[PDB]
């Protein structure tokens, strides 16, 4: 009866869920799993490449905390 | 190579100029103009002028050119050697300015042009938690006031006008 | 013909908008905010005659800050001189100019 | 960058498969089939242009949500009601003159 | 003065105004051809 | 050998996909339309098959000749069919379309479509009923399954 | 005014909406309590540094640290 | 790596957009007391593939073209704009974060009329260029409310960031605070898409979709495909801006599935008025732009320009 | 200077004497004066931000405004011209000779 359009929908649904579940892993993947740094200001940009600067293996997603200092 | 990719956007902007102002049919000059608009807003871009890209896209793209090409379609019939000699002769004319200017760094058409790519004339400051050219355009309001009272007024005499000058009584 | 009404009434119609040392949203300099308040604060009453010829060095210095046509010819100069070393094998560059340093801060 | 490389690939999926729609049809040879001014309408040009103007009064509308930022609220408010005003008077006028008529 | 290159010309209407110097036809049927598909129409449009 | 094989998968691909999804064009001319039409009904409901109902005259892979052909719309017809783009297909529906019917003797009935058009299916009643114009296209269907297209181009 | 006011709101309901949501964002935010404190918000929003002053020797009410008692509060939107 | 993110949005859309004609012809199917496709595959899964195969098989229709420049840029316009409508859509986190993605979404949709328009210069009709320029003129006229309700909904949340409008909606749906921009909107996008009932091209109340005549047409797999990738792209983008899901930032997927089921949910609200209502006749979907929906929506333009300095709740800037 | 308004300007130019050489068109040459517009669009939004003059940030909108109604303007006195001669060609405006 009714029920008959769920595979479809579930088929589409499915393709749907694809592209932000696919996005979040590989924002996750790249940037050591947390989210990808949101740069839409230009002092978001400078802090993102004082990290990687601060980082040394030009990265900017390596954390240094107060293991870094003396 | 992508240092110059504001020069390559406007030498493609150049050529599509060339390619419309050569005038095939205002057709085609009409698909040629969208393409320089493109490459155009693509140049503003680049320097970090995001929403003007954006209403050159809206605005000019979005609007304007769709009202061009609705009116080429309603008052021209649907679609040479002096269009493609003239599109070869500002090809040419073009690409030995890019010659000249890539061949001496410094060049004199009517002024003097540097030869670099213009990534040198950046600041290297930042505008923290905002976009100076948005606050700009925000100020349109605040600060703009008798500018938005002309701007208002003209478009409101515009709708007047087109009003009384295509009705034909 | 210009009946300068802004004056008569006392209001500000454009004034704004004119030069870039004026009054700016949030406070935002321009990138030659220094040399145009040198350059009107010299050239203000004394008359456009004498701005000519008195205000020369500082509309000089505030037009090279605008085009940094001098500023570019001297880059232009000091790259061109350094490949032209690299092309007689007479220099090689510092590892602070090859990208292998770990930037300052 | 990534921008660029996206719009690229967008293209790039558009124009392959523009090729294989135009092509690929091609393949299968079929039978060789040999077998045997526009009028004007002012009132399309009249929502052209209707349109052209209203989207010029929502160039001048955009930066409101940045506009509302501002310390100025007294003109931001009076401003921003007036080009709506504008907006809607164009659009008045535009009724009252017979323009929308046979396209309202 | 009329010379031999403007001598071709006219002088203008007494109330400026020039003579103008029609609409569609269309030949019309059902879109889908299920419930009528049988109907020729000539039609006479005026936009 | 192995190129036969492939043309055999193949010619089952193409020919999968192009009876499965039939897209008709009817000429309502007659009374057969009404049981076209009820053939379109929810109780036999050739949608399930692919087949859509009302879809465009231009993109359409089979013309049902549903009624009576007439000498006036003959050149209606033909022009219709020469507008079809390949694989196209006709199905002839009911006795005026097969054979000019109870009209057959009539100054302006064209006798059958056959004299304008190359007939595939004939589906025979007046009106033949809407589960017998369903046999008729999934005849067509199984016609359209055992064409050899490449399998000819490969013995060629 | 109320028979015609029915008409037009019986003839043309959108008009009649139009026209009253368009009154109402016109004389609302004079009539409202909380339109100052839109104003008292956006002022005090940062979006620069607060550039010091130099302490010459009398400004009472320039504070010399962040938490001193004296200058500019937000207790008012803390609060509301 | 970010090719791979490319690829996993553009891919699935295409494979959404196949499997939405299934969808829409088995909903159709059972909203009018029959069935949809069921034979093909089981429970009609094949119907797409099957269909897509035989169009891509099918001839080039009859007639040539007036512009075959304008022939082959037309349908990649369409599927190009269609593709890169999806890149700022913030489903948590989106493929393209931009500062001005709901501009970049407006702008990018105001472009699409130029495959209506080129298509219809590329036709050798006179009759189906004067449809194009119908078809156009629609879309141009949806796009003024688009644009305005548009503005008046960022009025509540700050800024063009569409990834801002996930943080907007956190405490209530933003329908509630504007329903009537959203049933408008909602209308309006309906009659961007040319989708019933406004889809005048597509059926009757036009000069030219009238049996046996002229004008080749493109290809009819593109068009439909950038239409239907159209279509699910705006009920997601609906979805975000109205009726916006909660957000862990642990855990994503909650966000995905719930706005992936609200999507589904509109998508199928499309499919439900397509097969509810008669069509509009061309000058009574220009009545309702220009005298119902466009006063209407300069007037809530206006209450919501006056209604955050009134309320005190002006939205923060970044 | 920057290498760019060498572009921009010569853009501009060669809008120009294509505005500035008619072939038939009427349209060809509103589409002419308007890519003029679009370069002095771009070469002004390259100026202010270069210079980071903030104010005339709202400059090359209101330039866009005025000058598309003026495109506005014009596509309505080519619809006009289309309507009295049934082309957009130029040689038909010569009745202001005598
Ligand atoms: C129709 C006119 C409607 C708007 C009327 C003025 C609205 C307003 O708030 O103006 C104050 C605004 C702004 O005032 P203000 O108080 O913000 O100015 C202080 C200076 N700034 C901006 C730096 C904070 O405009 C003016 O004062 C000047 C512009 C209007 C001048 C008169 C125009 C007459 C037009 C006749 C045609
Ligand atoms: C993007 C979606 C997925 C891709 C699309 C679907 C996948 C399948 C696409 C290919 C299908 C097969 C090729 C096209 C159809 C051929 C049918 C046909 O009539 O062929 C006869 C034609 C011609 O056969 P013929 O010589 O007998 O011609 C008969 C026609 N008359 C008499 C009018 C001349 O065959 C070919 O041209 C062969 C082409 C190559 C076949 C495939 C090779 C492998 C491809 C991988
Ligand atoms: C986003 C998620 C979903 C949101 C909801 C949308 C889904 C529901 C869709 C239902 C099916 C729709 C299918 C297509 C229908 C197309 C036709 C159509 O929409 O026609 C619109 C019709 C057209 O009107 P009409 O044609 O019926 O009326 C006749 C018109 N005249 C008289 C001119 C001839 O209505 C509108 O345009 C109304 C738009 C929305 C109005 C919102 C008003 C809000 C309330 C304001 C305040 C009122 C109180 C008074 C003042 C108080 C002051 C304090
Ligand atoms: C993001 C997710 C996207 C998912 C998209 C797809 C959704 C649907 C998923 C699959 C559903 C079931 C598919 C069943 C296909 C039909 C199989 C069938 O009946 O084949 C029979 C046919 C003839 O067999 P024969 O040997 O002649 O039989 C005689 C028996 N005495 O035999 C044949 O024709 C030969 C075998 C054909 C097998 C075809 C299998 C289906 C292919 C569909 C393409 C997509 C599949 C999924 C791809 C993504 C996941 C990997
Ligand atoms: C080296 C060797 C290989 C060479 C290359 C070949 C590769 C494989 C090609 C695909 C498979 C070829 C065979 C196709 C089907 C042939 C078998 C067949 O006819 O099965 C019939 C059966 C349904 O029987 P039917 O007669 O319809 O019954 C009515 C209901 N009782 O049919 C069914 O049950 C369903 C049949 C499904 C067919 C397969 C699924 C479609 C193809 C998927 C891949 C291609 C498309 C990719 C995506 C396209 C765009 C979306
Ligand atoms: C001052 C407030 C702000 C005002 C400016 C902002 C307005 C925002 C909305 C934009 C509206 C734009 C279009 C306005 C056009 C008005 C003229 C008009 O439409 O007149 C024709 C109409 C009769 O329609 P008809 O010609 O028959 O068309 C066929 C459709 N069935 O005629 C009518 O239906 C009569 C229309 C006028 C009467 C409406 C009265 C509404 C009263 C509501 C309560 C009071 C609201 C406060 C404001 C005071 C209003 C006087
Ligand atoms: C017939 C011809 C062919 C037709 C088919 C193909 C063309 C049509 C479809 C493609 C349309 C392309 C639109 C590209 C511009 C979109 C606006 C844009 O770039 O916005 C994104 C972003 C601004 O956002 P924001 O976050 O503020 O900036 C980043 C700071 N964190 O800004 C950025 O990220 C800027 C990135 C660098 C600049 C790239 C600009 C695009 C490349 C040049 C133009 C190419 C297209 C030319 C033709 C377009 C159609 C007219
Ligand atoms: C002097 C200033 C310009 C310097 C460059 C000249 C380029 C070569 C053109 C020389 C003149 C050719 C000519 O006859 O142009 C006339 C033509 C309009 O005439 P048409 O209607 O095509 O047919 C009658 C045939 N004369 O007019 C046109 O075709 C107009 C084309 C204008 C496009 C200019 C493109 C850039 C040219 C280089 C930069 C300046
Ligand atoms: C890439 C995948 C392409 C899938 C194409 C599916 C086309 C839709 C099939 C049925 C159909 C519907 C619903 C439809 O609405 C329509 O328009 C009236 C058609 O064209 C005549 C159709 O054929
Ligand atoms: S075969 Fe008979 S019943 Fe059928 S359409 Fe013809 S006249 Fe009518």
């Amino acid at each position: 009866m009714w029920f008959e359009v769920l595979p479809g929908i579930a088929v589409m649904g499915v393709c749907l869920f694809i592209p932000g579940m696919a996005t979040a892993r590989i924002h996750r993947f790249s940037n050591g799993g947390r989210e990808k740094r949101v740069a839409h200001y230009s002092y978001q940009w400078y802090l993102m490449e004082r990290d990687r600067r601060v980082s040394g293996v030009n990265r900017y997603y390596v954390s240094k905390g107060l293991e870094n200092i003396d | 190579m992508m240092t110059y990719i504001v020069f390559i956007l406007s030498i493609i902007f150049v050529m599509g100029f060339v390619g419309f102002s050569s005038k095939p049919s205002p057709i085609y000059g009409g698909l040629g103009l969208i393409v320089s608009g493109g490459v155009g807003c693509g140049i503003v871009l680049n320097f970090g002028g995001s929403f003007l890209g954006l209403m050159v896209f809206l605005i000019y793209l979005g609007g304007m050119m769709v009202v061009f090409g609705y009116t080429t379609a309603m008052a021209t019939e649907q679609y040479n050697k002096v269009v493609l000699g003239t599109f070869i002769t500002g090809l040419l004319m073009e690409f030995l300015m890019v010659y000249y200017v890539l061949k001496d760094k410094e060049v004199e058409i009517v002024f003097k042009f540097n030869g670099m790519g213009d990534w040198v004339i950046y600041d290297t400051g930042d505008s923290g938690f905002f976009s100076e050219e948005a606050m700009g355009i925000a100020a349109l309001y605040s600060y703009g006031t008798w500018l938005v009272i002309v701007t208002g007024w003209s478009l409101l005499i515009g709708v007047v006008v087109i009003m009384e000058i295509t009705r034909g009584n | 013909p210009f009946f300068d009404v802004q004056k008569k009434l006392g209001v500000d119609l454009d004034h704004w908008m004119t030069i870039q040392s004026a009054e700016q949203p949030h406070r935002i300099p321009a990138r030659c905010h220094a040399f145009e308040k040198e350059w009107i604060e010299c050239a203000h009453g004394i008359g456009s005659i004498r701005a000519e010829k008195e205000c020369k060095i500082e509309f000089e210095d505030f037009r090279e800050c605008l085009l940094r046509q001098k500023t570019m010819k001297r880059l232009n100069a000091i790259k061109r001189q350094r490949d032209k070393l690299i092309k007689e094998g007479k220099y090689t560059p510092p590892p602070h100019h090859s990208g292998q340093e770990d930037l300052r801060p | 960058m990534n921008l660029m490389i996206t719009l690229l690939t967008n293209f790039t999926l558009a124009t392959l498969l523009v090729t294989i729609a135009f092509w690929l049809p091609q393949l299968n040879v079929y039978s060789e089939k040999t077998s045997p001014r526009l009028p004007f309408s002012m009132k399309f040009f009249l929502v052209a242009i209707t349109f052209l103007l209203f989207d010029l009064e929502i160039a001048l509308l955009l930066p409101l949500p940045w506009a509302s930022q501002t310390t100025n609220l007294n003109t931001m408010l009076t401003m921003a009601l007036l080009l709506i005003f504008l907006l809607a008077v164009s659009l008045a006028y535009e009724w009252t003159q017979k323009g929308l008529e046979w396209t309202e | 003065y009329p010379t031999k290159e403007t001598a071709h010309w006219k002088p203008p209407p007494w109330n400026d105004v020039d003579p103008p110097k029609s609409n569609l036809t269309l030949n019309f049927g059902p879109q889908h051809p299920a419930a009528h598909g049988v109907l020729r129409l000539v039609m006479e449009l005026s936009g | 050998s192995r190129g036969e094989y492939v043309v055999a998968k193949l010619d089952d691909l193409i020919n999968w996909a192009r009876r499965s999804s039939l897209w008709p064009m009817t000429f309502g001319l007659a009374c057969c339309a009404v049981e076209m039409m009820h053939m379109a009904a929810p109780r036999y409901d050739m949608d399930r098959f692919g087949v859509v109902f009302r879809a465009s005259p231009r993109q359409s892979d089979v013309m049902i000749v549903a009624g009576t052909l007439t000498n006036k719309m003959a050149p209606a017809l033909r022009k219709v069919y020469d507008q079809m783009p390949e694989p196209r297909y006709v199905v002839s529906m009911g006795s005026c379309a097969n054979g000019g019917g109870y009209y057959h003797y009539s100054y302006s009935v064209v006798r059958g479509c056959d004299r304008i058009v190359p007939v595939d299916i004939y589906v025979p009643g007046c009106p033949p009923t809407a589960e017998a114009l369903l046999y008729g296209i999934l005849q067509l269907q199984k016609k359209i399954k055992r064409e050899k297209r490449l399998r000819i181009w490969y013995r060629r | 005014v109320a028979a015609f006011l029915k008409n037009v709101w019986a003839k043309e309901p959108v008009l009649v909406a139009s026209f009253a949501i368009a009154g109402l964002a016109v004389i609302l935010p004079t009539l409202s309590p909380y339109t100052k404190y839109s104003l008292m918000i956006n002022r005090a929003t940062p979006y620069n540094y607060p550039v010091p002053l130099r302490d010459d020797g009398n400004m009472p009410d320039v504070p010399s640290h962040p938490q001193d008692p004296q200058g500019p509060s937000l207790e008012w939107l803390k609060r509301l | 790596m970010f090719m791979i993110n490319v690829l996993t949005l553009i891919i699935p859309i295409l494979l959404a957009v196949a499997f939405l004609t299934l969808v829409e012809r088995k909903v159709l199917g059972y909203m009018q007391f029959r069935k949809g496709p069921n034979v093909v595959g089981p429970y009609g899964l094949l119907q797409p593939i099957a269909d897509a195969i035989k169009l891509f098989i099918k001839e080039p229709l009859r007639p040539a073209t007036s512009s075959i420049s304008m022939f082959i840029l037309a349908p990649i316009l369409a599927l190009t704009l269609a593709l890169t409508m999806w890149i700022p859509l913030p489903m948590p986190y989106p493929l393209i974060n931009m500062n001005l993605g709901v501009l970049f979404m407006l702008a990018m949709s105001s472009l699409a009329v130029y495959s209506i328009l080129w298509s219809g210069w590329a036709s050798n009709s006179k009759y189906a260029l004067i449809g194009a320029l119908r078809a156009v003129a629609q879309t141009i006229s949806y796009e003024v409310t688009l644009a305005i309700i548009l503005l008046s909904v960022l009025l509540m949340n700050g800024s063009f960031t569409l990834s801002t409008l996930i943080i907007t909606q956190e405490q209530v749906w933003l329908i509630f605070p504007a329903w009537p921009l959203a049933m408008m909107w909602f209308i309006s996008t309906l009659a961007e898409t040319n989708r019933a009932p406004f889809d005048l091209t597509e059926g009757e109340s036009e000069l030219v979709s009238g049996f046996n005549v002229e004008y080749a047409a493109g290809p009819f797999a593109l068009f439909f495909m950038a239409e239907y990738a159209n279509i699910i792209m705006m009920n997601i983008f609906t979805t975000t801006l109205f009726l916006g899901a909660f957000h862990n930032p642990y855990m994503p997927e909650l966000y995905t599935i719930n706005f992936t089921i609200k999507s589904l949910l509109l998508s199928i609200t499309f499919l439900w008025i397509r097969a509810s209502y008669p069509r509009f006749r061309y000058d009574q979907l220009m009545h309702l732009l220009w005298k119902n929906f466009l006063p209407l929506t300069l007037a809530l333009c206006m209450w919501h320009v006056s209604l955050p300095i009134l309320l005190s709740s002006i939205p923060p800037q970044t | 200077m920057s290498l760019v308004y060498m572009n921009i300007m010569m853009a501009f130019t060669v809008s120009l004497t294509g505005l500035l050489m008619y072939r038939s068109h009427l349209m060809s040459s509103l589409l002419c004066l308007e890519g003029m517009m679009l370069s002095l669009f771009i070469l002004a939004t390259l100026m202010i931000l270069n210079s980071h003059f903030t104010l005339a940030s709202m400059m090359p909108i209101i330039l866009l405004v005025f000058a598309a109604c003026e495109a506005a303007l014009g596509l309505s006195l080519l619809v006009m011209v289309s309507n009295t001669y049934g082309t957009d060609y130029v040689q038909n405006l010569n009745l202001l000779q005598c």
